[PDB]
RNA sequence: AGUAUGAAAAUGAUUAUUUUAUAAGCAAUCAUGAAUAUAUUAUAUUAUAUUAAUGAUGUACCUUUUGUAUAAUGGGUCAGC
RNA sequence: AGGUAAAUAAUCUAAAGGGAAACAGCCCAGAUUAAGAUAUAAAGUUCCUAAUAAAUAAUAAGUGAAAUAAAUAUUAAAAU
RNA sequence: AAUAUUUAAAAUCAAAUAUAUAUAUAUUUGUUAAUAGAUAAUAUACGGAUCUUAAUAAUAAGAAUUAUUUAAUUCCUUGGAAUAUUAUAUUUUAAAAUAUAAAUACUGAAUAUCUAAAUAUUAUUAUUAUAAUAAUAAUAAUAUGGUAAUAGAACAUUUAAUGAUAAUAUAUAUUAGUUAUUAAUUAAUAUAUGUAUUAAUUAAAUAGAGAA
């Protein structure tokens, strides 16, 4: 706490629980002249505001670093992990040498149906993503998979295709900010 | 990975340099036609010169046509007001001209109660959220 | 009055009052006053004086009217104009006389050019 | 970005949640690096919320606007993933 | 009585408070009238306004109606008045010989403080 | 200017629990409190033209407070249209038929505004005579609240 | 009952846009989402126009009467007189 | 008697607006046109429905909660 | 405890105000409740929901009835002062101390003010050209609901007198703009016409139709 301003809710003269939308009550409410701390009643998702940016992303010579406004209201100890990879929970491992990688690559080209990504991962104690990064399958297998996917898509009704399109649009919208 | 979305800027006339909305006014009259008397008198009588001296960013065209006397303004946004000044005296014509020069060119429009400010800017405080409110509901 | 957080903040709003009518604004905002301004012509600049509240995202200075020294708030008069012409009809319930109440109120478009902590 | 700077690995965590098992839930997740939160992300799904928190963090990184009083900030290039 | 003049026989709390306020206002008006007269008389004798306001001996009004209004036996103050006389008129044709003041026409303007001694 | 931003969270339908066993309000006062929530008057983004009210899950509704002798006197009416078919049921009878939750719902219905959205608002109210209910898992919760609750109870709830 | 002409209306069918199959009353007005159309200054986070999401208010008109939503008078609609 | 006959005042008649559930005549108040910041009137402030918090007593009859039903009876309560 | 009345502030006492004033005189105020009695015909009918609170246990409810009141509570003279409350900040060890604020209850009309616009009158100005005038614009004030009725001022339509102009024009129609707008004007589009008895001033009228 750098600043010791008095803090205020966004106060109505009326009952806020019954008349939150009534602007008139807000207009009526006068408060004594001076500086206040009105903490925002909002998530800081779309905001480029300087009171919203974290201190690590502020520059070293920024005066705003010292001021207490990027408030750490939440606590990482209390919050549980969401869609977190197994590498993040128990650390990244760089154990597999070149020979092992070469063997994996050989296996994958030979028989991707038998030696699938998940199986490789289980064998070598490593991620399916890493297996993918390491090794391409036989392009034939990929083509087959694409054809299967196309067949599945064709098997849809009109409605399902539209829903999938909507989902895709939503996904695109998520990454806009 | 990051990609741009092609987007264009919005001009706020006032904030940097104010470009005056009224760009051109056309005084139209008739030599015949008794409805154009006050317009003719205005054109004659040293008021137009004074006006032009006052407002050198507006150009003042003076045209002759057979019909009723006309005051057509021309604004920065591209819209055109045209006021017919038929049978108006000199002073009424001058008032009409003043009204025209005052106008920002935009179309006339019904406003609802307290529809005062028109912002392009995102809210300084955020938008309210029930999870992030100060007083939690019950 | 330690006005340092307001001064620092990139975003900043004001709640200036013209004739006790509050208008919440940022820079670039386009105020539409519901009357004919006589004092200022089009192009003239208005230095706002009765500024009630000056707010960041999390702080706000409040005064009645905040010290003129602490801030700037320049509006520009960007067109006197009018509302759309309306004619509501006034009449009683078994009376053929129907008085037309014509109406076309005046407007003054301001634009908030400057708003900053001095 | 976190790797490049002197920051701990970012992990996303549920801050608040409501309406799970509904048409339109609300999941608030925060991408923490250590105890510091970088980005806050709301969403209908958990995945969406996580994505939004990451996008918010990136916005805060990039669209950081320093004061005129500060000495010039020359960035260290775009985050080449 | 087919037409329905739905007026309640008694007043609400809020109505009673308003009535009380109105009564208080008329007393205040009377006080102001007497005070101004006193001030004027002090000025005539030859004191300043402030001096007149300060004065220990306040002059009582010489005109009749004002003097009657000043008397509490004739025209009582709201604080003096009974609960009953604030909210109930005398009506000889009513049962109880009493009627709500709100039932009087133009009761908001018309004043009626004093009821008979035993009615 | 104030309106401009991401409004999705403001218009989010939250889920509000009320354990009637804990709540000390009488029936009608509780119903009135619920009605506001259902309408969405509590939230400042509200507008009369838009339905933007939250879900309300009521639970342990058997322990609802009713003053006086209303439980054995208060009569709930009904009528089809055919004369001589006025159906008058006392509160206790109604409870026996359906439950204390039905009673609460009726109160809440009467509290609500009479228009096309009323039915929707009434639907959003989810009442339960006892404790166990399906919406257990979707009441609004926070990470800071988790320390108060014991460890295995949370797991049991999640399983349920 | 002249001759030309005739996007005058009432009226019918059809197409387009838009709303409408859990909602109740002069069918409008005001608030207010959405969809569509037009726009050689939409630079847009744009403007106008059309349209019974949703909300609020709203007891046809005239005559004659102390007084009419009246279940009092009179009018099927439009055109000409 | 929402009766009839006149006396005085007001409103309606010819007066829209707020209140009185709905309302020619009651309680406020008189629409030149808008605007909507401030004072308000009568009437209201759990929700429907714009707006509320208290104090001291009494009621337990849903009495009552904006349209007060009588003699009388029973049960209490004070004072003498 | 018992019997019998009364339900009262007239007397009486208590409290408050006003005249000489530690007292006297005069005035003002303060004296029950519940139930039963109880009652018809489309359907419960406070406008409807619903309203009498409850420790454990809530950062939280406890008439939404009746009666007397207040605008946090108590003294002093609308006002100040003190008191605790509530909220907040700071300092110290969830508590204590210090200090800042809130105490102007609020809603509410087409009431009044403010904010602008219009007309009319009264009184002052300014500008421009019975100039002691006219037009336009300021300021201050007052006024502007209206049936029967009275008075004043306009517009559309058709004819007569006078009368430039022209297919780059005129007229009529549709759509969208403009002017405080029954009207006219701008643009686009359509069809006609080698063209307004056109603008304007007068004169007049088979001069305006949801009401027979
Ligand atoms: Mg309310
Ligand atoms: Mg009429
Ligand atoms: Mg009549
Ligand atoms: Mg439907
Ligand atoms: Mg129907
Ligand atoms: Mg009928
Ligand atoms: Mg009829
Ligand atoms: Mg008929
Ligand atoms: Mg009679
Ligand atoms: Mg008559
Ligand atoms: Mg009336
Ligand atoms: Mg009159
Ligand atoms: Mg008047
Ligand atoms: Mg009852
Ligand atoms: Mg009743
Ligand atoms: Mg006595
Ligand atoms: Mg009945
Ligand atoms: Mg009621
Ligand atoms: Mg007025
Ligand atoms: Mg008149
Ligand atoms: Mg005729
Ligand atoms: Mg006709
Ligand atoms: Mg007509």
């Amino acid at each position: 706490k750098q600043f010791g301003f008095p803090k205020t809710q966004v106060t109505t003269i009326y009952n806020k629980t019954k008349s939150a939308s009534n602007y008139k009550g807000y207009l009526k409410h006068r408060d004594a002249p001076g500086m206040y701390y009105q903490p925002s009643e909002s998530i800081a998702t779309g905001s480029v505001n300087s009171e919203t940016i974290p201190r690590s992303f502020m520059a070293a010579s920024d005066p705003r670093r010292g001021l207490d406004m990027p408030v750490q209201s939440t606590k990482a100890k209390q919050c549980p992990n969401v869609l977190v990879g197994k590498s993040t929970v128990n650390g990244k491992t760089y154990h597999l040498g070149p020979q092992e990688i070469d063997e994996i690559r050989k296996l994958r080209l030979d028989n991707p149906q038998k030696y699938t990504r998940k199986f490789l991962a289980a064998k070598y104690g490593i991620s399916p993503l890493f297996v993918s990064m390491v090794s391409k399958p036989s392009e034939q297998h990929v083509q087959i998979m694409e054809s299967r996917l196309q067949e599945i898509q064709s098997r849809w009704k009109e409605k399902r295709r539209i829903a999938r399109e909507d989902r895709k649009r939503r996904k695109l919208l998520w990454y806009q900010a | 990975v990051v990609k741009a979305i092609a987007r264009n800027s919005i001009g706020r006339n006032g904030v940097g340099a104010f470009v005056f909305p009224c760009r051109k006014i056309t005084l139209q009259f008739c030599n015949w036609g008794g409805s154009s008397e006050g317009m003719r008198k205005f054109l004659t009588s040293k008021r137009l010169d004074k006006w032009g001296q006052e407002f050198p960013w507006i150009q003042f065209e003076v045209m002759r046509k057979s019909g009723h006397p006309l005051l057509r303004a021309e604004y920065t946004n591209g819209r055109e007001k045209v006021i017919c000044v038929r049978n108006l005296n000199i002073d009424n014509v001058e008032n009409k001209l003043k009204l025209l020069k005052d106008s920002d060119g935009d179309i006339l429009r019904r406003r609802t109660k307290n529809d005062n400010v028109e912002s392009l800017n995102s809210s300084v405080r955020g938008i309210w959220s029930p999870l992030h409110a100060a007083k939690r509901h019950r | 009055t330690d006005t340092t957080p307001l001064k620092l903040s990139n975003e900043l709003y004001a709640i200036f009052k013209i004739h006790n009518r509050p208008y919440l604004v940022t820079e670039g905002d386009r105020v539409i006053l519901p009357f004919k301004l006589k004092q200022a012509e089009v192009g003239d600049i208005l230095n706002m004086t009765d500024v009630t509240t000056l707010g960041s995202r999390n702080y706000k200075l409040v005064g009645h009217p905040i010290n003129t020294s602490l801030y700037t708030l320049k509006a520009t008069v960007v067109g006197k104009t009018k509302r759309a012409f309306q004619t509501r009809e006034v009449t009683k319930r078994r009376n053929r006389r129907v008085r037309h109440a014509k109406s076309k109120g005046d407007l003054t478009i301001l634009r908030i050019s400057e708003l900053s902590m001095n | 970005l976190c790797r490049r700077e002197g920051l701990e690995k970012p992990v996303s965590k549920l801050v608040a949640e409501s309406g799970r098992l509904s048409k339109s839930p609300v999941f608030i997740v925060h991408v923490f690096s250590g105890e510091e939160t970088l980005g806050e992300g709301y969403g209908s799904s958990l995945k969406e919320a996580k994505a939004r928190a990451a996008t918010d963090a990136l916005m805060k990184w990039y669209c950081y606007e320093p004061l005129a009083q500060q000495e010039p900030v020359i960035d260290p290039g775009t985050v080449v993933v | 009585g087919g037409l329905l003049w739905k007026i309640p026989w008694r007043m609400s709390t809020h109505q009673k408070t308003r009535q009380r306020e109105r009564l208080r206002n008329v007393d205040q008006v009377i006080k102001q009238l007497t005070l101004g007269l006193h001030v004027q008389r002090c000025q005539d004798k030859g004191l300043t306004y402030q001096e007149a306001m300060e004065s220990k001996k306040k002059y009582k009004p010489r005109s009749k109606s004002l003097r009657l209004l000043n008397k509490p036996s004739v025209f009582p103050k709201e604080n003096q008045m009974s609960s009953k006389d604030k909210y109930w008129t005398f009506d000889k044709k009513a049962v109880g010989y009493r009627k709500g003041i709100h039932k009087v026409p133009k009761w908001t303007k018309i004043s009626i403080r004093k009821a008979p001694k035993f009615f | 200017s104030q309106k401009i931003g991401h409004s999705g969270l403001a218009f989010a339908r939250l889920w509000h629990h009320v354990d009637v066993a804990r709540d000390k309000r009488t029936l009608g006062r509780l119903a009135s409190a619920i009605a506001i929530t259902l309408i969405g008057r509590h939230k400042p983004v509200y507008h009369p033209s838009q339905d933007c009210g939250d879900y309300v899950v009521v639970t342990n509704c058997q322990k609802i407070r009713v003053t006086g002798k209303k439980f054995e006197q208060k009569t709930y009416w009904s009528h089809s249209g055919r004369p001589g078919q006025l159906k008058l049921q006392t509160m206790n009878k109604v409870v026996a038929d359906k439950g204390f939750g039905e009673i609460l719902k009726k109160a809440v219905s009467g509290m609500l505004p009479k228009n096309k959205l009323r039915k929707q608002r009434l639907d959003r109210l989810k009442v339960f005579d006892g404790s166990e209910n399906p919406y257990k898992q979707n009441i609004t919760a926070f990470a800071h609240e988790q320390s108060s609750i014991p460890e295995p109870l949370k797991e049991s709830i999640f399983n349920q």
